[PDB]
């Protein structure tokens, strides 16, 4: 017989397009079979190209080029020639000519971006100024200005909800810094626990009222992120303000809740689809994106608490070593749970859990007047960036293929055992089950 | 005897070639505050920039014309099928003009300054700019060009086998792809023809004499004995109209073996180079096909800055995709 | 080198500046020269007031 | 993890009873024991399954195409599994189904196509997902490839039902496949995942022979409908040569 | 009655003539008997010919290509084609590759960036609280590490190289700033090191990625160097260094075209003698490289302008941020601001226009933070209100696309605007003289 390969070619150059299968004889120069493909699917010459790549040399054959049975090949043009390079002998005309390809025109469209960035900077720096005016000195003028600018920005967000649909979303997502600032300064005292409660309540309320109210699919993810954590710490906050003092258990419950949101997430992720986010399934591309968005959002919250809780455990010194076990346990858990999510931002957040943990422990230590361990945090961050580097150089550690099936089973088993292994030491540390 | 027919269609309208004669006003006379002469410099330089842009437009138009008339020797594969295959005629300005490669064309337009401000004491800038413009812009950059074969009567090439034959294949394909066989007929005489080499010529409908059979293919001008080639060529030539090409592949064995005509322009490759070849004629040139260029002998005057090489299999594909058609 | 030569030199330099800054070479009006000469006349007002309040100081 | 977590919580509330006395570290010890030993997850989920069944005593995202090949054989095994992913459509799973309503082993090929795992290619068709259309097209392509390969195949529309509107089973790693005693025995293989190295699974039904498994807690048999848009939840496992 | 075709069957094809008015039955054997199961000749990507027809009746013209292949046992597979609308999306699918190892590279790069930044931060905090030798030691170690790594991927990445070089000038500045005991002459060493590193990076680099950032750091380093110089040898008030910084910023911003021209080594003019010279023609080599020199010039220009603004705000925050400076200092500040916001009508490169227009807003933010640092807290609200007015005029320019277009104005109006932009930075220098006390030396 004769070796043949069944492929499917795609050519869309004039109107719509044509995708169809065919059988081509392997071990032939493409310059021989291209006319047949053209005749079937129909001064520039054409050639086959793997979708997402560069066209094939007109001499190579489908066999040597590396096409397996059942590929999908597009019918592109023979790559190119030179662009016929221009030439000018005067230097001034050279300067004026060779600069056009920039979109350098000022136009009434860079002014819009400039004004929006200036407004966001105004909001942020005004919140910062007024807070630093209160938190240090202490008077009603600070919180007054903060609440004023917060009401101003939320009204502006609701006012342009259908004006540009992007200025509105950006203004909203930046409006939750002054909202938190305002709702973090009630009943001053020592700023206490319950101010965190009120601030988280306001933040979660704004994230909710804006997520469904959002005009499109966008960085809505961070919304749902600042929504989930918005409620998460909220709950724990209430405890430390209502039930009892609860000195240390705050971070314990926080990291527990973080792990909970992290693992059992896909269900709650798909739950938001029931809520109204806004021709049989024409609105599929939106939904899935939004759906995907919510995942890439919610998992972010699922890790923020994981730090925001752990930071409480190993903050001070002389803490029980069980805290230094629960922190690294949650870290390893959120690290090894990246193998399953298989998406870009999800895997990214799950891996960067330990990185953000290192940086947060470092800043908490330098705030906490500790330096014999801040250097240790920096060294741990160094080991982490080193393993990142060695993974990037040689695709060995993060390549889930060149491993052992027994080792893969053991890794999954160890992860499944260790992520939940913290609630026993949780109770042993908090002493809640020592009655 | 069994192949499709063709109709001598009307050649498409090529992109225009405005052969105007643009003139430039001469620079000032340099006599008065320096501010005045500075403003005059500025005005004159602006005018010069405008006319430079216009000249660049002229040049781009000429290059677009040459491109539309001499595409790269790999696009012509898509030619034979369309309504643009044998589109050239014995009256056009680019007829029997084999494309050999890209180099600097002399910019057909004029660019003549109306030199009347004699006694040159001109403003130094307003004159240096004009000299730069006249010396640089007057030559189009790398653009298609080649051999006006209709007035050459011999092409001697020089170099190794798989490069001389490469360029020969390239422009012989570029020729047989834009002409009816009734106008030109390609021939050949080679000792190793049926070798994956010029055997591709087998298909070209430009290599068959009138009224021969040879059983399978009508004539097959291809052969080995140059004398036997002339014998098969005997009735085709007493004319000193149908053009011809007769190419050789043996370095030795006496090229010019026909005359010394009026349309028979033989080609041959050699390995010996001339020593002090006296007056390389406007016709009968000598071409060393170098690594990546084609240098014409002149008293080393590259005259071709990037050659063209068509692979054997590519020439075969051209021959096949061309052998369908014929006109009688 | 005649004064026309140095004038042409300065003019070519200012034209190159206008080209690489304002993205045009028409050189009808040259705000670059305006700004430069403005700073220069600022310094010249400075030195003039200097020699003024100096030769006055020796009243 | 949740079940092992609660079991760890209870074994911790128990282990602190090194003095198994005083009826203070003993009665709560006993309640934690009788709470953990019942869980150590096949009995608690047994209660869940019973509650589901008393709850169950009363798609536009997945499409299916079904064909019949009366001269069924394993010789067409590769040419169908190759359709897990090719022509840029990544069929989500293939399923071979055999029935024995008498002695006429009416078999069927079943291709499935989602709309989110390959939303790009679908969206490229008409900007409004022609999921049904593209599934029918890939069905026609498989039918033509099989027919030209040497068999005969007819693209059916509406197939019989393996559930009466009764006992399902599942096996692990050939002889059992020929063993699956009754009147109407369904046996269906499903390949999912990647065409190069797929994941094989098996579900059968009668109206436990050598290695079968009772289907305790039937909607699974409903899913076993070759036309149905499901994955026969039971398991997933690679295969040897 | 005969047709010459290329038949195909060792990994190659042969070229033979075949009869036409004849059944393929008696054709195929001899064909094999030339080329060397139910075999027959078939066109490329087509159903094999009917075994009992003629080449003529099926329509195989002279010069086609036919392959010898088996007879499919059954149907012809009519190869149904399905239509598509926006295939350009499918491409964007395959272009958006999965996680893989590609994202690992960006991850590692960002991780190293963050590591260097947090190391510098922790170390400078330890030094400004209580700095042992370990502080300066680890700063210098991090700086040496990143500067070596920059020259380690110089020819391997050409993208990670410039990014590492850019981020490396923060730890270098930190190191050389606190490499000397004391508290200032330290900033002199810091600016010297940062300018040296900026120049070194800018020199051995391709056309871009030596972006405005590098030449901007270089120019601001040279400026802070020439200011810390006077602050080191002589001893001068805050007002003196403030005025010197704002003047350096202005004089750099104004002469930022010829400077950017000479920085890119343009092919300097060849204006000849007046008597009887011979004008030379430029060679095609440099003229071909010119469209790279143009982009290099543009980038250098944008950087020079950015550095001019950074200076003109660094000095502008030296005068007003003090306890109580003469209103002449306020006038110099406002004049530099309005000058760097009115010469933004001159330049055309959008980046330069933005860097210029922003000068006032950046100055507002800098005054705000320097007031908060100085426990003022009263004129800080005034700075916030000024920035609010700035963003208000920005907004009213944004959503009203007529005030932001010069064509809707009158010739004498814009001419008077030019007059004002002239006079402002004209009088900027005499007021500097008044403030510095130069006219009190007489």
């Amino acid at each position: 017989v004769m070796p043949i390969v069944r492929v499917a070619v795609l050519a869309a150059g004039d109107d719509g397009g044509r995708l169809t299968e065919m059988a081509l004889p392997s071990e032939l120069p493409l310059r021989e079979i291209l006319p047949a493909v053209q005749r079937i699917v129909q001064p520039v010459r054409l050639s086959l190209a793997p979708i997402g790549g560069a066209p094939f040399s007109l001499d190579a054959t489908l066999d040597t080029v590396g096409v397996v049975d059942g590929d999908l090949l597009a019918l592109q043009a023979v790559p190119s020639g030179p662009p016929a390079p221009r030439i000018v002998e005067d230097i001034a005309d050279a300067a004026v000519i060779f600069s056009e390809a920039r979109r350098r025109q000022w136009g009434p469209t860079h002014i819009a971006r400039g004004a929006a960035l200036a407004l966001i900077g105004l909001i942020l720096v005004g919140t910062g100024l007024s807070v630093a005016h209160r938190v240090i000195t202490g008077d009603l003028l600070g919180q007054f200005i903060v609440s004023g600018i917060a009401l101003a920005t939320v009204i502006a967000a609701l006012a342009v909800r259908n004006r540009s649909a992007v200025l509105a979303t950006s203004l909203a997502v930046t409006a939750l810094v002054p909202v938190a600032a305002a709702f973090a300064l009630g009943v001053p005292g020592d700023f206490g626990a319950p101010n965190v409660l009120l601030a988280a309540a306001g933040v979660a309320a704004w994230s909710l009222i804006s997520m469904a109210g959002s005009p499109d699919d966008r960085g809505i993810a961070v919304f749902t992120a600042t929504a989930v954590t918005g409620v998460g710490v909220l709950l724990v906050a209430g405890a430390a303000s209502l039930w009892v003092i609860s000195s240390d258990v705050i971070g314990c419950a926080l990291v527990l809740l973080g792990l909970i949101v992290t693992v059992q997430a896909a269900q709650l992720s798909a739950m938001w689809a029931r809520f109204p986010l806004p021709s049989v399934l024409a609105d599929l591309p939106r939904r899935v994106r939004v759906s995907q968005a919510h995942q890439t959002g919610v998992i972010a919250a699922g890790v923020l608490l994981g730090v925001a809780g752990s930071v409480a455990l190993v903050s001070s010194a002389n803490a029980s070593p069980w805290a230094w076990y629960i922190v690294v346990a949650a870290a390893a858990g959120a690290a090894l749970r990246a193998r399953v999510w298989d998406s870009a931002a999800c895997k990214a957040w799950l891996l960067g859990h330990s990185y953000l943990l290192a940086v947060a422990l470092l800043v908490a230590f330098v705030i906490g007047d500790r330096y014999q361990a801040a250097l240790w945090a920096l060294a741990a961050l160094a080991v982490l960036v080193l393993v990142w580097i060695v993974a990037a150089l040689n695709p060995k550690i993060a390549s889930p293929d060149t491993y052992s099936l027994p080792m893969r089973r053991m890794v999954g088993f160890l992860a499944t055992g260790l992520d939940a292994s913290l609630i026993p030491v949780m109770a042993l540390l908090v002493g809640l089950f020592s009655l | 005897m069994s192949r499709l027919i063709f109709e001598h269609q009307r050649r498409l309208t090529p992109p225009t070639t405005r052969k105007g004669t643009i003139t430039i006003e001469p620079p000032p006379q340099l006599p008065m505050r320096t501010e005045e002469v500075d403003a005059e410099r500025a005005d004159y330089l602006r005018y010069l920039s405008v006319v430079r842009d216009n000249v660049r437009a002229h040049a781009a138009e000429q290059r677009a014309a040459l491109e539309w008339s001499h595409p790269e020797p790999e696009v012509l594969a898509t030619i034979p099928g369309t309504r643009r295959q044998w589109e050239r005629d014995p009256r056009d300005r680019d007829f029997l003009v084999l494309r050999a490669g890209r180099h600097d064309v002399p910019l057909d337009a004029a660019l003549k300054v109306k030199d009347t401000a004699d006694e040159i004491d001109l403003e130094p800038v307003a004159h240096s700019a004009l000299r730069g413009l006249l010396d640089v812009q007057r030559t189009v950059r790398d653009a298609p060009t080649g051999l006006d074969v209709a007035k050459l009567a011999r092409i001697t090439v020089i170099g190794e086998a798989d490069e001389a034959r490469a360029a020969i294949r390239a422009w012989i394909a570029q020729a047989v792809t834009w002409h009816d066989p009734t106008m030109l007929g390609v021939a050949l005489a080679a000792p190793d023809l049926e070798s994956g080499d010029w055997s591709w010529l087998k298909w070209l409908p430009h290599v068959d004499v009138p009224n021969e059979a040879d059983g399978v293919g009508p004539a097959r001008y291809l052969t080995t004995s140059t004398a036997e080639l002339r014998e098969r060529l005997a009735p085709a030539l007493a004319d000193r109209l149908k053009h011809l090409l007769v190419v050789l592949d043996d370095p030795d064995a006496d090229p010019d073996d026909i005359a010394r005509l009026t349309g028979v322009t033989v080609i041959h490759r050699t390995t010996e180079l001339p020593n002090r070849e006296q007056y390389p004629d406007p016709e009968r040139p000598i071409l060393r096909v170098a690594d990546g260029r084609i240098e014409r002998w002149q008293v080393w005057q590259p005259c071709v800055d990037v050659a063209d090489a068509m692979s054997a299999a590519e020439a075969a594909h051209i021959a096949r995709r061309l052998s369908r058609w014929d006109s009688n | 080198v005649t004064r026309h030569q140095v004038s042409g030199w300065r003019f070519v330099m200012r034209r190159i500046a206008s080209g690489v800054a304002l993205h045009d070479t028409r050189m009808l009006v040259d705000p670059l020269r305006t700004q430069s000469r403005a700073v220069l006349t600022g310094a010249l007002i400075l030195v003039t007031g200097l020699v003024g309040c100096f030769i006055f100081s020796l009243f | 993890t949740a079940r092992i977590a609660l079991a760890s919580l209870f074994v911790v509330a128990a282990v602190l009873a090194q003095p198994w006395q005083t009826t203070t570290q003993r009665w709560v010890l006993g309640v934690s024991i009788a709470a953990v030993i019942v869980l150590l997850m096949f009995l608690t989920t047994r209660i869940g399954r019973a509650l589901a069944m008393v709850r169950r005593n009363r798609d536009a995202h997945r499409a299916t195409v079904v064909l019949r090949v009366d001269p069924a054989a394993p010789a067409q095994l590769p040419v169908v599994v190759g359709y897990l992913d090719r022509y840029g459509i990544t069929c989500d799973k293939v399923r071979i189904t055999h029935r024995d309503a008498g002695g006429t082993r009416r078999s069927w090929i079943s291709l499935t196509v989602d709309a989110v795992d390959n939303l790009a290619a679908l969206q490229a068709r008409s900007a409004r997902i022609p999921l049904q259309d593209t599934t029918e097209v890939v069905g026609r392509r498989l039918a033509d490839h099989l027919r030209e390969q040497g068999w005969t195949v007819t693209v059916v529309e509406g197939v019989d039902t393996p559930l009466p509107v009764v006992a399902a089973y599942r096996v692990k790693v050939d002889e059992v496949l020929a063993e699956i005693p009754a009147e109407e025995t369904w046996t269906a293989l499903e390949f999912t995942g990647s065409p190069a190295e797929p994941l094989l699974t098996v579900c059968a039904a009668v109206r436990p022979l050598a290695g079968l498994t009772p289907a305790r807690g039937r909607p699974a048999l409903a899913a076993l409908n070759p036309l149905s848009t499901e994955r026969l939840d039971g398991t997933a496992v690679p295969l040897p040569a």
